[PDB]
DNA sequence: CGCTGGCACTGGCCGT
DNA sequence: CGGCCAGTGCCAG
């Protein structure tokens, strides 16, 4: 086993240099620093480790380290260089499953001070190292007269630069030691840091084998990216614009402008009394000006132009423009027409969501209309932000290879499920909901011509058929002796749900069953189902009655974690997962969810796994100079671009033979099925 | 004695108001612009006959003060003919504003 | 007590 | 001004 770090001279999409590399052996238990011209030495020890059937070692190797090894050993030794997957470990993933309660930076991209809780030291430390890095650079070089540039640090390589190299290796040794030193996840029994690869996958907990697993095919996914249609948003971008324009044209035609205070700093005070009156806007009492200038012995002095006049105060304004995004302007425009704001927030602000707007009424008939001036321009800045202008919008995020290349979290929920971010490919607008299609459609394996033949490519979107029920019904086939597992597979179960729960949309029956399973009040069941909270109480009893297991389970849970409780007495705090980990549980209330939710993130995750597996060993490979590629995983689907139809039809088989066999892996005792659409793009293949 | 303004009166009632005409720029909220509101009671009471003084509430008429770049309040505006003769933003005493007056009349 | 997430906007606050 | 940072809401699974 090794422990190794390489620094680079740029992020993985353009890194072009090696600047160096430390690798720490254990069974030398020694450090051995590389330069750049030893580069190829470098890659040596690493492939000997390999030859071996050892393990490297990496902290976010398998998003960085390893493929930029590959690509910088092409570029600038013209050798292919590519660690087998079996062969390496990541202590960021193995972080983040066994801390799974914690946050994390993401190695940096995440400003630490805005992370809710604790963060693992050897993590946060390693995490820091760039910018960490990039202050001592700085300093030494104001401290030389010379100034810094954009960020010259990485440009060429240097004795610090090695320093901090060697650092992350001795702090990434630690980290794994401590994390090795986790007996829920490897058996005391067992040195870990002096065994093959084999024995290091198979003798420690399955969880750990899948997370690395998880984490190296979505590095690929990364990779790959997501074809994005740039012209048809920036068209859309447009369209959006102008309607906002005009939106914003009639409403400050509606609502005109006004002054408010700003600028006050002296407080202002009763003249007479002379007590201060700290709920009138603060002053301003000059203390340059007069009438005239200063002398004219009996010859008018000048008159002062100036505008102020020494003691007597003012209150300072500023003009404001009625801004429909603001929700004080709309709040104070509402008002001010004879809205009564029924429901407040914890802070005295009055609530201005799209509930209450659909529901406020005011006598003049104009503003009666601006109201749905503003509904719409709220959701046309939505659309706009999330789209185009945002920091995280998806113009500015396409790449110069015409994708867009989300990046994951594999593990970044408590759950087990992964997070999304930059920019989030987890969150794009439906394609129900105002310009969902257009959104929808840019993202799309049609959008992407084959290297070759120059031919778009077809993609395939496979999705778990109501995954939480059946995890559901897995759990309380003991209760119910499958009862509901069977019940569950007769016609679809939401189809089903929407018809007795008498909704509107089959979407509307998931958010109405996830809500009412997962603890939702009699009100919020209304809310969704745009009721009271009386007809939220005659559906939460009209299915709990259906299905009684569910408070059995619910009960046997509690009875587990809880042996009294404000603020709560555990008898343990996590939940066992599907794979062994420890699923810690926040609260009592959402255990249920916490156990649902898990196991449906891993079986999806064992899933994706599985697919990419089974379509390898059929002989398709996986890229765009390929067969097939990932480009999405949200959840409990996956997108997946495809060089031909015939491909697209494999895959979706494939998804399907593959989700039957992680349903036998864990004896599950609720069948597992998906549901594929094959098509040009994400509006037509989900 | 006073004019009270609107902004679709503010055109003819001081901008072809032919004469000497001190505007106020108020608003109810602001401590200044209600510490000199009595003393320009008392200024229009005086000087009639060789000025008019008028007021202008900027929540009420939001209109006009923006024409006139207004950056604090009161805001006092000596119009003749149609053209800002002189300003003078603050709380001025009876006697200040008396010596505005004789020096811009 | 729906829960798990990311992220855009406004508006208060502070330092090149 | 541009980072920070609470408040608020909405997007998706
Ligand atoms: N409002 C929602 C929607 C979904 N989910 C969770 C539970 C199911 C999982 C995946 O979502 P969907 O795929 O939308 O649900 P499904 O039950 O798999 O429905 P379908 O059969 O249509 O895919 O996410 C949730 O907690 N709350
Ligand atoms: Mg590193
Ligand atoms: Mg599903
Ligand atoms: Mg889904």
């Amino acid at each position: 086993m090794i422990v190794s770090d390489i620094e680079a001279n740029a992020l993985l999409e353009s890194v072009t240099k090696f600047h160096c590399g430390v690798i720490y052996d254990y069974s030398t238990a020694e450090y051995v620093s590389y330069r750049p011209s030893d580069f190829g030495a470098y890659l040596d020890a690493l492939e000997a480790e390999v030859a071996r059937g050892g393990l490297i070692v990496f902290h976010n190797g398998h998003k960085y380290d390893v493929p930029a090894l590959t690509k910088l050993a092409k570029l600038q030794l013209n050798r292919e260089f590519h660690l087998p997957r079996e062969n390496c470990i990541d202590t960021l993933v193995l972080s983040r499953l066994i801390h799974s309660n914690l946050k994390d930076t993401d190695m940096g991209l995440l400003r630490s001070g805005k992370l809710p809780g604790a963060l693992e030291a050897w993590g946060y430390r390693l995490g820091e190292m760039k910018g960490e890095y990039k202050d001592d650079f700085k300093r030494m070089l104001e401290e030389q007269g010379e100034e810094y540039v954009d960020g010259m640090e990485w440009w060429n390589f240097n004795e610090e630069m090695m320093d901090y190299n060697v650092q992350d290796v001795v702090v990434t040794k630690a980290l794994l030691e401590k994390l090795l030193s986790d007996k829920h996840y490897f058996p005391p029994e067992i040195d870990f840091t002096d065994v093959g690869y084999t024995t290091f996958w198979s003798e420690s907990l399955e969880a750990v084998d899948i997370e690395h697993r998880a984490a190296w095919l979505l590095a690929k996914q990364e990779r790959n990216g997501f074809p994005f249609d740039t012209k048809a948003i920036e068209e859309l971008y447009v369209e959006l614009a102008a309607r906002r324009s005009e939106l914003l044209r009639k409403l400050t035609e509606t609502f005109g402008s006004w002054y408010q205070p700003k600028g006050g700093t002296e407080m202002f005070c009763h003249p007479r009394t002379g007590k201060p009156l700290p709920k009138y806007p603060r002053i301003k009492t000059p203390k340059v000006g007069g009438i005239f200038k200063k002398p004219e012995g009996r010859e008018p002095c000048e008159l002062d132009t100036r505008e102020y006049v020494a003691g007597a105060p003012y209150t300072p304004v500023e003009h404001v423009v009625f801004n429909p995004s603001s929700r004080d302007h709309i709040q104070k425009k509402l008002q001010e027409a004879g809205w009564v704001p029924t429901k407040y927030t914890d802070k005295g602000a009055p609530v201005v969501d799209d509930e209450v707007l659909e529901g406020v009424r005011v006598d003049d008939p104009e503003k009666q209309a601006a109201i749905d001036l503003i509904k719409e321009y709220l959701m046309i800045q939505k659309r706009i932000g999330q789209s185009a202008e945002g920091d995280k919008a998806w113009l500015r995020y396409v790449a110069e290879d015409g994708k867009i290349h989300g990046s994951v979290n594999p593990n970044g929920a408590v759950t087990g499920r992964a997070t999304h971010a930059f920019p989030n490919l987890a969150q794009i607008p439906g394609v129900r909901s105002p310009y969902g299609e257009q959104c929808r459609a840019a993202f799309g394996a049609e959008h992407h011509l084959d290297g070759i033949t120059g031919k778009p490519w077809v993609q395939a979107g496979i999705d778990a058929s109501g995954l939480e029920l059946r995890c559901l019904a897995h759990f309380m086939a003991r209760f119910d002796n499958g009862e509901y597992a069977h019940e569950i597979l007769n016609g679809d179960i939401h189809t089903k749900n929407q018809i007795a729960a008498e909704l509107p949309t089959r979407d509307n029956a998931k958010t109405f069953i996830y809500g009412f399973l997962y603890g939702a009040g009699d009100e919020k069941i209304g809310q969704i189902v745009g009721a009271g909270k009386e007809r939220g109480k005659e559906l939460k009893k009209k299915f709990l009655e259906n299905t009684p297991a569910i408070a059995a389970l619910r009960e046997s849970i509690q009875q587990t974690l809880v042996e009294s409780s404000q603020q709560v007495k555990w008898k343990r705090r996590w939940i066992k997962g599907l794979d062994g980990r420890k699923v810690h549980v926040r609260s009592p209330h959402a255990a249920l969810n916490t156990l649902l939710q898990s196991a449906g993130a891993l079986i999806c995750k064992l899933w994706i796994i599985k697919t990419e597996e089974m379509l390898v060993e059929k002989g398709l490979k996986h890229g765009w100079d390929g067969d097939f590629a990932y480009m999405a995983w949200v959840h409990d689907e996956i997108q997946v671009g495809c060089r031909t139809e015939e491909i697209a039809q494999v895959v979706i088989e494939t998804a399907q033979e593959a989700m039957r066999w992680v349903g036998d892996h864990w004896n599950f005792r609720c069948l597992l099925d998906t549901e594929g659409k094959m098509g040009p793009n994400w509006a037509i293949c989900h | 004695k006073i004019i009270h303004l609107t902004d679709d009166s503010f055109d003819t009632d001081v901008l072809k108001a032919d004469g000497a005409i001190l505007v106020d720029f108020w608003a109810e909220w602001c401590g200044p612009c209600k510490m000199i509101a009595p003393i320009l009671d008392e200024i229009a009471d005086e000087y009639q006959g060789k000025l008019t003084v008028a007021k202008l509430n900027i929540d009420q008429n939001p209109g006009t003060a923006p024409k006139y770049g207004i950056r604090g309040i009161p805001t006092l505006l000596l119009f003749k003919n149609g053209e800002v003769a002189a300003t003078k933003v603050g709380a001025l005493s009876k006697g200040q504003l008396k010596e505005f007056l004789d020096a811009n009349l």
